[PDB]
C-alpha cells in the first residue's frame, strides 16, 4: 500500500500563529491527496481535497499545495477553534491510506507539575491486588518521565500511564502512573518512589512513603 | 443537510459475527458510492471497505478482506458492513462515509469492541496519601465496558478534577482514575457505570 509520513505527530502553537503540516507518500499519488480535522469524540472533516482545493464552509486560512510525494497543509492565523488533530488522506489507489496524523496543541509557557503519590486502600489489599498511583497534575510540556522505584529497586512492565486531554482552562495536562502489584509482592517491600523528570522543574523530584 | 446514522455497534465475542447499518438522508443515496472506515483506539484512520452506487463493485482492506462483507439497500437508504470472525484488532470506532466523482462527508460513527470479557461493575477504591495544595481521588478498577462517568461531591466541585481515560488492563477489564487538588471539608466522588446498571458513591478521607 502507499505508506503517508505525517509530520510532525504533534505540534504547539498559539492564537494568530502560522502553522505547517507535512504528508510524504511513499510513491507518486499525482494531486489525490486530502486533509482531516478531527476533534475527540467528533467524526472527521474534510478540509482539503485535491491537494489545494478547499472545501465548501471552510476557511480561508486553510490552505493546501505540492503535488507528487510531498504535501503541506498550512493554517494562517491560528483560531482557538483550530486546535485539534489532522490527517492527511490519499485515494489515488486502493487501499485508501491515512496519515499518523498531528495533535496541534496550545503553546503555553513551562509549568512543573504538582506530583502525589497514593498507596493502595486498605480495602483493595483485601481483594489480593495493590495499586499504587502516582499523579503529576497540570504541567507543561506534555512530556514526562516517570521511574517507579520498589526499595530502590527500578520498577518495569508493570505500570500503565493514561494522560488527560489538553486542559481548556491553563492549557496544561494531567498524567496518572499506576503500579500494579499483588497483595503477597506488595507486603515483601517497605518504600514506594515515583520520580518524576519534567523541564519544568529544576531537578526530578521524588514523592515515595513508607508501608 | 447530509446526514448518515451508524448503528450496530456493541461488545461481540471474537469469532462471532456482526452487522453494522448506515442510515443515510438528505441526499440521493443510490447515486453516490459508499466507504467504511474505522479508528481503533489511540490510532488513525483505517479504510475499511468500499461500495459503488449499484453495489456492483466492492474492494475490500487486506486486513479484513474474506472476513468482512460490505453491502447496500438503496430503497432503503442503508449501508451494510457484515463482520465475521471478529478479532480483537477489529475493535474501533466504525465510521460511515460518502464519496463523489463534499468529496466526504462522515457520520458519528458507531463502537465495536471484541473481547470474551463480561459486563462488570468497577471497584471504587479511595486514593489519600500516606504544603499547600492536597490531592485526593477516586480508583474505578476492574470494570467492562466503557465508559464511566465519575462526578465529585454529586456534581457540585468541577474545578481541578481530573478524570483519566481509561487504560486496558491485562485482565480485559478497564480501569480508570479520578483526581482533584484542593486547599488543605467532606469530598466524596461519584461513580456511574451505565452498562452493569452500577451507581456508586465513595468518599475520601
Ligand atoms: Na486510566
Amino acid at each position: 500500500e502507499i505508506v503517508l509520513t505525517q509530520s510532525p505527530s504533534s505540534l504547539s502553537a498559539s492564537v494568530g500563529d502560522r502553522v505547517t503540516i507535512t504528508c510524504r507518500a511513499s510513491q507518486g499519488i499525482g494531486d489525490d491527496l486530502g486533509w482531516y480535522q478531527q476533534k475527540p469524540g467528533k467524526a472527521p472533516i474534510l478540509l482539503i481535497y485535491g491537494t489545494s482545493t478547499l472545501q465548501s464552509g471552510v476557511p480561508s486560512r486553510f490552505s493546501g499545495s505540492g503535488s507528487g510525494t510531498d504535501f503541506t497543509l498550512t493554517i494562517n492565523s491560528l483560531q482557538p477553534e483550530d486546535f485539534a488533530t489532522y490527517y492527511c488522506l490519499q485515494d489515488s489507489n486502493y487501499p485508501l491510506t491515512f496519515g499518523g496524523g498531528t495533535r496541534l496543541e496550545i503553546k503555553r509557557t513551562v509549568a512543573a507539575p504538582s506530583v502525589f503519590i497514593f498507596p493502595p486502600s486498605d480495602e483493595q489489599l483485601k481483594s489480593g491486588t495493590a495499586s499504587v498511583v502516582c499523579l503529576l497534575n497540570n504541567f507543561y510540556p506534555r512530556e514526562a518521565k516517570v521511574q517507579w522505584k520498589v526499595d530502590n529497586a527500578l520498577q518495569s512492565g508493570n505500570s500503565q500511564e493514561s494522560v488527560t486531554e489538553q486542559d481548556s482552562k491553563d492549557s496544561t495536562y494531567s498524567l496518572s502512573s499506576t503500579l500494579t502489584l499483588s497483595k503477597a509482592d506488595y507486603e515483601k517491600h517497605k518504600v514506594y518512589a515515583c520520580e518524576v523528570t519534567h523541564q519544568g522543574l529544576s531537578s526530578p523530584v521524588t514523592k515515595s512513603f513508607n508501608r | 443537510e447530509v446526514q448518515l446514522v451508524e448503528s450496530g455497534g456493541g461488545v461481540v465475542q471474537p469469532g462471532r459475527s456482526l452487522r453494522l447499518s448506515c442510515a443515510a438522508s438528505g441526499f440521493t443515496f443510490s447515486s453516490y458510492g459508499m466507504h467504511w472506515v474505522r479508528q481503533a483506539p489511540g490510532k488513525e484512520l483505517e479504510w475499511v471497505a468500499v461500495i459503488s452506487y449499484d453495489g456492483s463493485i466492492k474492494y475490500y482492506a487486506d486486513s479484513v478482506k474474506g472476513r468482512f462483507t460490505i453491502s447496500r439497500d438503496n430503497s432503503k437508504n442503508t449501508l451494510y458492513l457484515q463482520m465475521n470472525s471478529l478479532r480483537a484488532e477489529d475493535t474501533a470506532v466504525y465510521y460511515c462515509a460518502r464519496t463523489g466523482e463534499p468529496q466526504y462527508s462522515w457520520g458519528q460513527g458507531t463502537t465495536v469492541t471484541v473481547s470474551s470479557a463480561s459486563t462488570k461493575g468497577p471497584s471504587v477504591f479511595p486514593l489519600a496519601p500516606c504544603e499547600s495544595t492536597a490531592a485526593l481521588g477516586c480508583l474505578v478498577k476492574d470494570y467492562f465496558p466503557e465508559p464511566v462517568t465519575v462526578s465529585w461531591n454529586s456534581g457540585a466541585l468541577t474545578s481541578g478534577v481530573h478524570t483519566f481515560p481509561a487504560v486496558l488492563q491485562s485482565s480485559g477489564l478497564y480501569s480508570l482514575s479520578s483526581v482533584v487538588t484542593v486547599p488543605s471539608k467532606t469530598y466524596t466522588c461519584n461513580v456511574d457505570h451505565k452498562p452493569s446498571n452500577t451507581k456508586v458513591d465513595k468518599r475520601v478521607h
